[PDB]
């Protein structure tokens, strides 16, 4: 349960790159600009989109899909800047690439920190 | 789980800092970061385009912000505004045109300031020539530039009076102007010389009483406008400096680097040893705490390089900022106490300020 | 003394490069920072706003920059824009209107390029659905999706031919385009798949030779495509790996991580051991020379952290780059030779390009 | 004398904050933003408006009138940054004043590097 909670949790752990479903982000982890895994910081907007991964929960030692929703609209948060790689690929696989502004489609496509939406369980 | 906007700033009101970074290695991108003095948190970010300027309004509830735009950043046409936004939302709320003289400069508090009662922005102009605006906030307009402040520089606003403020001039005195209730000026009036320009300039931050402002100079002097009638009276100097001081030539040095407790009238002022001329902007070696009734220190510590200082009278506290990190001190009792430093809170920031808690 | 302007770049075409400092932490002050690779010396710059792309056209006379504006930065109408740029005077001539689609991301060759005759910008958009954007350089015109190439991405041009070009598909294979002299599609090919985007994912970043390109693996295989004939050939695995290679899980990472010196046929990758899942991007632990005719080694060097490169045909050069230090190598013999390093050329930057010389 | 004329002087002597014309410089050198003392790096403008001071020069003995002209209309250079402050004076005597913009009056006021062009003998 408590590994599938941020906000239950040590902010320090959430905050950083290690934990386990920051696993293929990009940027800046909006937790530590004002938001939180969920939720943007104030004033900056979601995308619609995203890219995806799958992460690995080392207390449950399932996988899960994560979303990896960005906070737009904003300039560069500067903070917990992360660069995971786990599972990412290319732009021919382009929902599972990291190497783009997935504010990209937002009004105003500035980018500002990316979350890390639970989907649920790797579908099975 | 769903990622959701609309949210507001986590920490209430009275905990939040406004640290105001020029980036001045990318000023296209300045911006207001927003923490929580009490603990380090970083709450959040308004974005503040070309050498943005910032204040948060006296009722608490608006941020204010100052830029300039072009069209195509670098090349297009200037738009110089005023920009209001939500301060618990942090959300873009309202644009006041400018016209494209808004002063274009580091981030002296006195740059960007408002009346006492909150209903009037002042901002100051350079064309290069100078004069003050006028923004209506009510209405979302520039309503008056106050030529008659050619030659003068920055704003005090008066906090004895709804709607008057003085500016520092080149005859070495000050000049006041009280608005009307239209935010056009409704009279004026011009002091005595308080200090010479040529012989010992002052730097433009005051140590902002009710009813008084006390000044520094770049030779340790201090001068005084004190507001408590119509007509300001001018005084000074009397030194910060004793006989010791001066053998190792002590002088202030920094940008916004005075600051007033009003309750005990101690001014606390940034200082650095083997003072000469080109100085005068140089980290604090020491923060000194002057009694400004008895026109003598009482106290000093290390002032770990800071650069500016702001004060919040109703907690007791100062925070000092040495352009990227700052200092909370509780200032309650003479001696100030270091509580905590808040690390990386700007790259390039010569300002911070308190959310005002104290209404209008 | 008068200072003036108007001047042009002290050191000649032949001796420049271009840095692309995406400025990540401060994105919408992107620029490219030209430098002299001779020397290391800092020759001028190009501002890009936010998260600018480019590439000097072919004939040596231009910048091409992309970019995006928005009327307020972070609010307002968007432009996406292409603009061309003097070389020699580093100034603005032209922009030349996009559709609100340009891609936005780090600064891989393939998402802005050119035919090789030059009379056309080939360009990846992404909404996120993807097409490819052509624009007409005389005209000053964006002609129309290729929206053949939904589902593919990057732009590899064909150095044989004079407006054709070809990108990498979702199906693990290449669609090529050939343009008509008006910049639409005349005729388009997809070649049998090439290599498993489940299985043995490729890097984008060719190794493009005149007639080929190569192109290796998340696993370190090589593929080929060949269009030196009517329609492509594909081809691989290689491996670029031996056993002893394979016991240490040597892979390939990095960004722009490939280049080919055409006249000899080595390939250069940047490559690191402990390779697994998750470690495609990471710096080069070092720098491995392959010959594409006999599929074996030649040499390996160290990596000096980089995650970029670019070959230069006419001087026989290698610059690499780790995000911030240029590499300059002397690649005329299979071991390359380190000449110098730029320290500071940028702050965050994945893409250095030297300045065209001849390739007619 | 050799200290007047930085183009014949070595660079890592001119591109230096300890320069002495540089004695009131807030800013970017241009001589290390591909541009030389007295020029703009290329595709950025000359600010017609300037702070200005007098620098004592070491070399020669004496004193100097120097105008801090900006180059304007390209984003902040970022090298050789310098905030040297001798007889600088606040916005009160404004044309001594360096924590102001001096590209503010320009077509485009984007501030990219800062020089000192001398004027003549003090
Ligand atoms: C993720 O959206 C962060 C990002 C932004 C811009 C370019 C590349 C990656
Ligand atoms: C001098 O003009 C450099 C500068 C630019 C912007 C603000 C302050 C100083």
């Amino acid at each position: 349960h408590i590994s599938l909670n941020p906000d239950l949790a040590n902010e320090d752990e959430v905050n950083s790159c290690d934990y386990w479903r920051h696993c293929a982000v990009d940027g800046f982890l909006c937790s530590c600009c004002g938001g939180t895994t969920t939720t943007c910081p104030p004033g900056s907007t979601p995308s619609p989109i995203s890219w995806i991964g799958t992460c690995h929960n080392p207390h449950d030692g399932k996988d899960y899909l994560i979303s990896y929703h960005d906070c737009c609209g904003k300039t560069a948060c500067g903070r917990c800047q992360c660069n995971t790689q786990t599972r990412e690929r290319p732009g021919y696989e382009f929902f599972l690439h990291n190497d783009v502004n997935w504010c990209m489609a937002n009004e105003n496509s500035t980018f500002h920190c990316t979350t890390s939406v639970l989907v649920g369980l790797a579908k099975n | 789980e769903v990622l959701t906007g609309g949210h507001s700033v986590s920490a209430p009101q009275e905990n939040r800092i406004y640290v105001m970074d020029s980036v001045f290695m990318h000023l296209t991108e300045s911006r207001v970061h927003v923490y929580d003095y009490t603990n380090g948190k970083f709450l959040g970010m308004v974005p503040t385009a070309f050498n943005g300027h910032v204040q948060v309004s006296n009722d608490g509830k608006k941020i204010y912000t100052m830029t300039t735009y072009h069209e195509r950043i670098t090349r297009g046409k200037r738009s110089d505004v005023v920009e209001v936004w939500d301060a618990d939302k942090l959300t873009f709320e309202k644009e006041i045109s400018l016209p494209p003289k808004r002063v274009q400069g580091l981030n002296y508090d006195g740059l960007f300031r408002q009346t006492t009662d909150g209903k009037f922005i002042v901002l100051q102009n350079a064309s290069p020539a100078t004069s003050i605006g006028i923004v209506d906030v009510a209405k979302g307009d520039y309503v008056e530039d106050v030529t008659a402040a050619a030659g003068c520089w920055s704003v005090i606003p008066q906090p004895n009076r709804p709607r008057s403020f003085m500016t520092i001039c080149g005859d070495g005195g000050l000049l006041t102007i009280n608005l009307g209730e239209d935010g056009k000026v409704a009279s004026q009036s011009r002091s005595k010389q308080m200090f010479s320009v040529k012989d010992d300039p002052i730097f433009i931050a005051p140590a902002l009483d009710k009813d008084k402002a006390h000044f520094v100079s770049y030779y340790g002097n201090v001068y005084s406008a004190d507001f408590s009638g119509d007509e300001v009276k001018v005084d000074g100097p009397w030194s910060l400096l004793n006989d010791e001081d001066k053998a190792k030539n002590w002088v202030p040095g920094g940008y916004n680097l005075v600051g007033l407790h009003r309750a005990s009238g101690r001014m606390y002022v940034f200082m650095h040893p083997d003072g000469k001329e080109g100085t005068h902007k140089f980290p604090a070696a020491e923060i000194w705490v002057m009694d400004t009734k008895t026109k003598q220190r009482v106290a000093r510590i290390p002032g770990r390089d800071a650069l500016s200082m702001t004060i919040d009278q109703q907690r007791n506290l100062m925070l000092t900022l040495d352009g990227g990190n700052v200092n909370v001190y509780d200032i309650s009792q003479p001696e100030p106490k270091l509580l905590r430093t808040i690390e990386g809170a700007a790259e390039a920031s010569l300002q911070v300020q308190f959310h005002p808690v104290g209404g209008t």
